[PDB]
RNA sequence: GUCAGGUAGAGAAUACUAAGGCGUACGAGUGAACUAUGGUUAAGGAACUCGGCAAAAUGCCCCCGUAACUUCGGGAGAAG
RNA sequence: AAUUCCUUGUCGGGUAAGUUCCGACCUGCACGAAUGGCGUAACGACUUCUCAACUGUCUCAACCAUAGACUCGGCGAAAU
RNA sequence: ACCUCGAUGUCGGCUCGUCGCAUCCUGGGGCUGGAGCAGGUCCCAAGGGUUGGGCUGUUCGCCCAUUAAAGCGGCACGCGAGCUGGGUUUAGAACGUCGUGAGACAGUUCGGUCUCUAUCCGCCGCGCGCGUCAGAAGCUUGAGGAAACCUGUCCCUAGUACGAGAGGACCGGGACGGACGAACCUCUGGUAUACCAGUUGUCCCACCAGGGGCACGGCUGGAUAGCCACGUUCGGACAGGAUAACCGCUGAAAGCAUCUAAGCGGGAAACCUCUUCCAAGACCAGGCUUCUCACCCUCUAGGAGGGAUAAGGCCCCCCGCAGACCACGGGAUUGAUAGACCAGACCUGGAAGCCUAGUAAUAGGUGCAGGGAACUGGCACUAACCGGCCGAAAACUUAC
């Protein structure tokens, strides 16, 4: 996607795309995932393009989120029932909702979650 | 598409072959020295080419008399009459940067057939 | 008695003169502007005519607006601006409701073009001023591009007004001048500016006929 | 874009073969020299029997540049090295034979006499 | 560098009350049939139950 | 002070890893200047500066080949 | 004689302008060491200089990242 | 020897300036000791500019190459809470000279810690609050400010007054510049920490193939956007007014009268307009439009105190090339604001799989392939919400 602008979500450029593959991991295990906010909208994004792979199913769109997912699992998953669930939608696989800040750091939260209404 | 496509298209020439890095090519450069409008053939290797539409250029590199000299052109300049690309190169990569380091028979280029 | 137009910065581009010479033209977009207003001595006490530009919505335009449109009797338009006349004759040449089309212009006619700047945030003094920047090495400790000094000592004792420092750069009226109009699309509404005009692409401009190269 | 103390070779059959730029001529504090532009140099290298000799202080102009200088039709010129010739206050080559390709600059800033003896000029 | 005066109680005062907390701007959201007020950032979610009302 | 896995490696260097142990105790964000630490850099190439300070550069193995001078050991991994 | 205060001027070498320094001519009862002065290979994070290479040291600065700075939440000083 | 010894940091260089004129261009007078000319000496009128190196502790200087020129000074010999630390002046050491010695030396040398988070004023930028006599809204409008102001060659005039030559113009008219500044990113070039590719070591994804983590983005070759300069374009102006020196008046208070007297009229870069920018907090706040042209309640029914508000605006929300934290665009979808998706552009450079050829490294076809970002279009698929806060007149005096 668009590069983050500012500095880099975990810290660095690698944490970055280490942080993006996990919550992408995650958000395509559990369904939703609250994380906080900055992370949700860097990795909806993200998680999108990585749906659009699995829409695309073939071998190498397989291979292509594989080399960020790396959790076979997880791929699998995409690829039997994230694809198939979002053939008929066009875009906006995710979505972000702000949720309450956390108590320790009152840093904006979000929970983003995969469309379901279809 | 661009926002001033519609600008460029009426600057954009036919008569362009096709021809990518590593193709050795000789362009027609019009040269008007002394009120006297001639045609000066620069021959040479396409080492890149960058850019789009009207604003695209190509770089032509050609050894002549122990100088290697590039000459970089418009790829849609009126002052260029014609390309002809006399045989195709079978070079890796988008630019060829590297020949410039290269001489002699080490600068040779793979053609494709 | 000097020409003008509302307009926006489509973007740039290159073409070739009948020389074959390469000409670095901002492509701007000096669309339709409607004469909303004219400014007289009489009323105003100065000679001017106030320029509508750009398509907005009815709904987006807000009632005062809506209003001064209406008395005006044009359609609202995103933009509007004055531009100054020396004398009554120029605004007896414009009238309320007037078509002001690329075309007012012409190939080869100097302009002044008027925009405003990109946004260069909070700049430094090397940036902004083109100060000297403090050595590399060679001892210097973290002033690598700080000021320098600042004043004298006791004697002025202060700082005086106007000392160049950082601070945020950009986002100023700039107004270019003597900018040769290569080509006038009359079809697409076009100017072909010669050169670069200041702001970002899409920002409104002020193509005005050129105050010294008249 | 050649300024003090870059070494430049002598596209000549002066006996010099490389120069340092000493002064850039065209106006004071004038920072680069490119094609058909002349600077004042010393010749750091020389062949040992010559007209010029090392440490020679000598009026040469650019002939061939490596940074690539833009011309009016859009085109650009780019060189391998940056190579000068040694001229007199004539604006005439010190040497009889020009060696390598030279730019239109010369033709431009009428360096006539280098420009008909440049074997190529590009 | 250091303060070279104690600072006036009228400065410390006009300058220390910059240092105010900007109160939340709260809407009307309508869960388990009560009307609770939350931020207009947080209406979708008290909707759709991913805020704690306690 | 003791033990000293693997793959490269001469190696207990170094890189990555096994076992094992940790994420170490303010966080979240944010392309301001500026500072610090890294990175790259057209064309020049010490013109900087008290001073090549800093950086940059050379860097390993094998074949060759190695100067002035020398206390005959060296210099020497000369240099190339 | 090997003796460099040498200010030695003169001349050159080295730079386009060349410091350190290197040479001959130099310098008269000299001048300073019959043992405290000269040499001396090797060595040196010693002082000084010239080269090749290299480079953001500089022409002349530009951009990227990170830690700060900046914004929010918590805790919360200091010299004066 | 008047402040400072319960501390006012030195020389030089750097950085950043600011001011004076005691002039290194622009205007004149004299010399024309130029009879003349190209030139030059001298004396009267700050806007800009006034280079880079070597040797110098080097405050000074000299030298090299330029320049239109390489000005002189003040500002704590401006500037170390801005930098350096070469000089200088601690503590080590050597040499020279003095001293019995400890030691001394405006003697020669090497080495030798440059602290501080800015409270106030000041300055550079940003906001918040109030004003600005109703509550808003676009368009402004210059009182006052700031910025800028530099100057070269070459050509024509013209081989043109001297009229011996050598040499060689003023004044005007063109071309091309150097330095500086501004904007901008089409080109060129730099960068590129979610782009593409190659590739080393290692460990993983069970394995092969294909990939991933780490090693500076591991390294390397490219690299659109943005930001940039080394790039592109543009600017200094053209005119007007008032001003030293040069004059005009009929000629006097004064006689053939007289530059001129007292009076009154005409001829530089400096000054004021002109160009660019800020600007009504310009306390002396413009032509328009919008609602209204008071909705209700309470003490007084004076003067007030609160709600609701019409108008418009914040705050939230989607955002930007706008940004430290502001304001600008879109949005309560009556929507293309961002993301996604679909294309295009562009960057890489020929994906994976399969087949073929090679005992293999690998190569060829599938196939301008694959991958991908900033740009451009579409596309409401996701999020811009079924929402909260602010936000209207006391009137009186004076002609028609
Ligand atoms: C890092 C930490 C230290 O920083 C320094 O050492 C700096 C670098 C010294 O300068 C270093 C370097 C240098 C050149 O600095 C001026 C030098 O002169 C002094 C002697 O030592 C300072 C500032 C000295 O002052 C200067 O002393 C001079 C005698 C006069 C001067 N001023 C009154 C005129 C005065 O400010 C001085 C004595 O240390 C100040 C006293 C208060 C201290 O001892 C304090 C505790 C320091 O130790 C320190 C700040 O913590």
């Amino acid at each position: 996607p668009k590069p983050t602008k500012g500095p880099r979500l975990g810290g660095s450029s690698s944490h970055q795309s280490a942080l993006l593959a996990n919550l992408a991991t995650s958000l395509f295990e559990h369904g939703r995932i609250k994380t906080t906010e900055p992370k949700a909208r860097a990795l909806r994004p993200y998680a999108e393009k990585l749906i659009t792979h699995a829409k695309k199913g073939a071998l190498h769109n397989r291979r292509e989120v594989m080399k960020k997912i790396r959790d076979k699992d997880v791929v699998h998953t995409l690829f039997a029932e994230i694809g198939p669930f979002y053939a008929d939608r066009n875009g906006g696989y995710t979505r972000i909702i702000k949720v309450e800040n956390r108590k320790g750091d009152n840093a904006p939260m979000a929970v983003i979650e995969l469309v379901r209404e279809k | 598409m661009n926002t001033l496509d519609f600008v460029d298209q009426a600057s954009l020439r036919d008569d362009i072959p096709t021809f990518s890095p590593g193709d050795t090519v000789n362009v027609h450069v019009k040269v008007i020295e002394g009120s006297k409008e001639r045609i000066q053939v620069f021959k040479g290797v396409v080492i890149r080419r960058q850019g789009g539409g009207i604003s695209e250029t190509f770089t032509v590199r050609k050894e002549s008399y122990g100088v290697g000299v590039e000459r970089t052109f418009p790829v849609h300049s009126p002052n260029i009459d014609h390309i002809d690309v006399l045989t195709r190169g079978d070079v890796r990569r988008a630019k060829l940067y590297y020949l410039r380091e290269l001489r002699g028979k080490k600068a040779k280029i793979k053609e494709k057939r | 008695a000097r020409k003008g137009i509302l307009g926006t910065k489509l973007g740039m581009t290159q073409v070739f003169d009948e020389n074959n010479k390469v000409v670095p033209v901002t492509v701007v977009k000096a669309g339709p502007n409607v004469v909303t207003r004219i400014r007289t001595t009489e009323r105003d006490g100065y000679s001017a005519v106030q320029l509508a530009y750009g398509e907005i919505s009815p709904r987006k335009v807000i009632k005062p607006v809506a209003g001064q449109f209406a008395a005006a009797g044009v359609n609202p338009r995103r933009h509007v601006a004055e531009l100054r006349l020396d004398d009554e004759a120029a605004v007896a040449e414009y009238e309320v409701g007037q078509e002001l089309t690329a075309e007012i212009f012409s190939d080869g006619a100097y302009v002044d073009v008027t925009g405003t700047s990109k946004g260069k945030g909070f700049a430094g003094t090397m940036k902004r001023h083109g100060f000297r920047g403090q050595g590399a090495a060679h001892g210097a400790q973290a002033v690598h591009r700080r000021p320098g000094s600042i004043g004298g000592c006791a004697t002025p004792g202060r700082v005086f007004k106007g000392t160049r420092m950082s601070g945020r750069m950009g986002n100023d009226r700039v107004t270019t001048q003597n900018l040769k109009v290569h080509k006038v699309d009359a079809e697409n509404g076009v100017l072909l500016i010669k050169g670069a005009i200041p702001g970002r692409n899409g920002g409104l401009v002020v193509v005005r006929s050129a105050i010294k190269r008249g | 874009m050649i300024q003090q103390e870059s070494r430049l070779k002598v596209a000549d059959n002066t006996g010099a073969k490389e120069i340092l730029c000493i002064r850039v001529l065209g106006g004071s504090s004038r920072r680069y020299a490119g094609i058909g532009d002349v600077i004042v140099a010393t010749v750091k290298d020389a062949i040992p029997g010559g007209n010029v000799k090392r440490g020679d202080v000598v009026k040469a102009v650019v002939v061939r540049t490596v940074k690539e200088r833009r011309r009016a039709d859009g085109s650009y010129i780019k060189f391998d090295e940056n190579a000068a010739v040694i001229i007199k206050n004539d604006n005439d080559p010190r040497g009889t034979r020009i060696f390598g390709p030279v730019g239109r600059e010369l033709r431009e800033k009428k360096f006539m006499k280098i420009v008909s003896l440049a074997p190529e000029v590009l | 560098a250091v303060p070279k005066r104690r600072m006036s109680r009228a400065n410390t005062r006009s300058r220390r009350a910059q240092w105010k907390a900007e109160a939340p701007g709260l809407v009307t959201v309508s869960v388990a049939g009560q009307q609770r007020k939350v931020p207009r950032r947080l209406l979708k979610a008290a909707r759709l139950g991913l805020v704690d009302l306690d």
